[PDB]
């Protein structure tokens, strides 16, 4: 069975049996990847 | 009491992806956490019930 592909097929390597009894189970966590880095530093012309 | 769930991975490695590497060399401490913290609010439900 592929881990990562359905939802159904995450569940069973979470549980690590082929068979999933009925029920509530958490496989894994969600978060969201930032879409983009900004920089914002000082403004300061002169060379050290 | 308030049913917490606390993510290993979250609270220790942090968002880094080296400190995930690391955490994977200990072990299941971090997956066995989880275990016993969900029994936990998995009991608070049956308590009420």
């Amino acid at each position: 069975v592929d881990c990562a592909l359905d939802p159904l097929s995450e569940t069973k390597c979470t549980l690590k049996s082929f068979t999933v009894e009925k029920g509530i189970y958490q496989t894994s966590n969600f978060r969201v990847q930032p879409t983009e880095s900004i920089v914002r530093f000082p403004n300061i012309t002169n060379l050290c | 009491m308030t049913k917490t769930s606390v993510d290993c991975t979250m609270y220790i490695c942090g968002d880094s992806t080296e400190c995930s590497n690391l955490l994977l060399q200990y072990g299941s401490f971090c997956t066995q956490l989880n275990r016993a913290l969900t029994g936990i609010a998995v009991e608070q439900d049956k308590n009420t019930q």
